[PDB]
């Protein structure tokens, strides 16, 4: 199952009842070259992703922009108010209403 | 540990405690320097590479000795992960020395059965062991050689298995020099058959 | 200000204005407090409420005074909207340390000291950020319920 | 060149949190990606060190160093070929249909090579993988190259 991942030659090895078999040193050489070739291929494919990844973060950060404020200010009110006679009054009273 | 019970008493001669293992496989190792080497008196002894004469090698010893030997008088040494490997053929270092050395180590620990591919190496204890133990016999009963440690009943049971599974006849080829103690095994194999299917 | 919130302030203005002429004077404040059980309401409390206005407390002067004190007042449905976006899988009250980190690291209004004051009367669950909903209740209507 | 794109300087004012017109060396990797450049993180690391620049100690920046580093990274955009991206994932799963099993792509993107966090891996699979556990990488790589 493990070997499932990796940008590795799925050739170069071979499994059996007690162990896996693996090449080096030619096929070993091959792979290596290959390895570099994915950093390229990979390294480049990573980037965009990375890039792109944050590019979605900005779209969220931004959306959020106001919903925070709303939350921001909104709380502050209360902290000030909750101690105000008039507001406590409204409070006990707010229920008798319809 | 958990597994081993069947043997229990034999266990120590079949397998090692789960930390004895752990304490052995998980230890410091310096590949680039640690090596096996040729040796005029003793066949191959181990050492640490000191210098490099461009195609000559100077090595320290394990006993304390320094020799400058050819490039191919020098052989790598398996990572500790392969200490007393049940199947030397799983080693990533298929040398002459590493094989000698594996056998040797698991013997000094009183393990007489070590596999080397398909083989079932067996070393003369020269003393008594709970291995032929009437508990073991069962233990090895119905087990692939990967479900249990290196032992002759492994071979002997698998044969049987295989016998009924594949519907093919089987064979066991025992061989060694005059003092290797084959009769003993042979006999012991035979009892095995008689017991497990009489 | 949504229109039902302005109708709630119109109903509270009519319950404090017991002369029904449209202007809450100091006698209306004292007689509304006496009808709620305040027999010892001092005249200096009534004078401090009238000292927050520049003129008589009619309906638009009461609305502008409450507007200027409640410039971040949020109805319970929009506070639960934001808390459902913070817990987007529903049902669960969100962790204490998650609300402390997200208040600080997003905004200056979510700085810690203020977070200790949030935990301080908004109890544990509320403070912690685990429960939810009781804090929306007490932000729209104060004091312990 | 200007084509003098002065919007790179306006984007530097959106990434500098202090407003002093300097951007730390740790932000330069992600801001080159936000200007339309995908240099690998080892490449961003090398170049830095190559120039005896240590990203381990405090850093500041000036626009006069960030502009030529973006122009040195801009030649490497010829490495972004989509044939090799779709053929990489086509060799990663059997049969004639472009589907990676969910956890294969998530564990490979987090542990193979340049480590992507599992938070970023979940944000890149969110929407393209449905509840069958099969990611169609024909549309997945299409949407990854849409940003």
């Amino acid at each position: 199952k493990l070997l499932g991942g990796g940008d590795v030659d799925h050739t170069q090895y071979a499994f059996g009842h007690t162990k896996v078999f693996f090449k080096a040193g030619l096929l070993g050489l091959l792979e290596e070259m290959r390895d570099d070739k994915l950093a390229e291929i990979i390294t480049a494919t990573q980037a965009r992703c990375r890039g792109f990844l944050m590019r979605v973060e900005y779209r969220a950060m931004v959306e959020r922009r106001e919903s925070i404020f709303c939350i921001q200010y909104n709380v502050r009110s209360f902290m000030n108010v909750k101690h105000w006679p008039w507001m406590k009054l409204f409070f006990k009273i707010k229920p008798l209403l319809k | 540990d958990a597994e081993m019970a069947a043997f229990g008493e034999a266990a120590p001669y079949l397998r090692k405690s789960e930390k004895e293992r752990i304490e052995a496989q998980n230890k410091p190792f310096d590949a680039k320097s640690s090596v096996f080497v040729v040796h005029p008196k003793q066949s191959f002894v181990k050492g640490t590479i000191q210098s490099k004469e461009g195609g000559k090698v100077t090595v320290k010893t394990e006993g304390g000795e320094t020799l400058t030997v050819k490039e191919d008088q020098v052989f790598s040494m398996n990572p500790p992960k392969y200490d007393k490997i049940e199947d030397m053929a799983m080693m990533t270092h298929l040398h002459e020395p590493a094989v000698l050395y594996n056998l040797k180590e698991r013997y000094a620990a009183w393990m007489i059965y070590t596999y080397s591919g398909l083989f079932c190496v067996t070393v003369n204890p020269y003393k008594w062991l709970p291995v032929y133990n009437p508990k073991v016999v069962l233990a090895y009963r119905g087990k692939k050689r990967q479900e249990a440690p290196p032992h002759i009943f492994s071979i002997s049971d698998n044969a049987y298995q295989f016998m009924l599974t594949d519907r093919e006849n089987q064979s066991i080829l025992i061989t060694g020099e005059s003092g290797a103690g084959k009769t003993v095994n042979t006999k012991r194999v035979i009892q095995y058959f008689a017991t497990i299917a009489a | 200000f949504d229109e039902t919130e302005i109708e709630d302030f119109k109903e509270a203005f009519t319950v404090i204005d017991q002369n029904a002429d449209g202007i809450i004077d100091k006698d209306d404040l004292r007689e509304t407090f006496a009808a709620m059980g305040r027999l010892n309401v001092k005249n200096e409390e009534l004078d401090a409420m009238i000292k927050e206005a520049s003129g008589p407390i009619n309906f638009t002067v009461f609305l502008t005074m409450f507007g200027e004190k409640l410039k971040g007042a949020d109805p319970e449905d929009v506070i639960m909207g934001a808390f459902k976006v913070l817990d987007p899988d529903g049902k669960g009250s969100i962790k204490k340390s998650f609300l402390e980190e997200l208040l600080t690291t997003g905004g200056g209004r979510f700085t810690p000291e203020e977070i200790k004051n949030m935990w301080a009367a908004f109890p544990p669950d509320v403070a912690g950020n685990v429960d939810y909903k009781n804090i929306c209740y007490v932000i729209t209507h104060g004091e312990d319920a | 060149s200007k084509a003098a794109a002065d919007d790179f300087k306006e984007a530097f004012l959106l990434f500098d949190r202090t407003g002093d017109a300097k951007i730390t060396a740790s932000q330069v990797g992600d801001i080159a990606r936000a200007l339309g450049q995908n240099p690998t993180n080892a490449e961003i690391n090398k170049i830095l060190g190559n120039p005896s620049k240590e990203e381990m100690n405090a850093a500041a920046i000036t626009f006069e160093e960030f502009l030529p580093m973006l122009q040195a990274a801009a030649n490497n955009k010829d490495q972004g070929t989509f044939e090799d991206f779709v053929e990489g994932l086509r060799v990663f799963d059997k049969e004639g249909n472009g589907t990676v099993m969910g956890a294969e792509l998530r564990h490979v993107l987090a542990t193979l090579g340049e480590k992507m966090t599992e938070e970023e891996v979940e944000e890149l699979m969110k929407g393209q993988e449905d509840s069958n556990g099969c990611i169609n990488y024909e549309a997945f790589v299409k949407h990854i190259m849409s940003v």
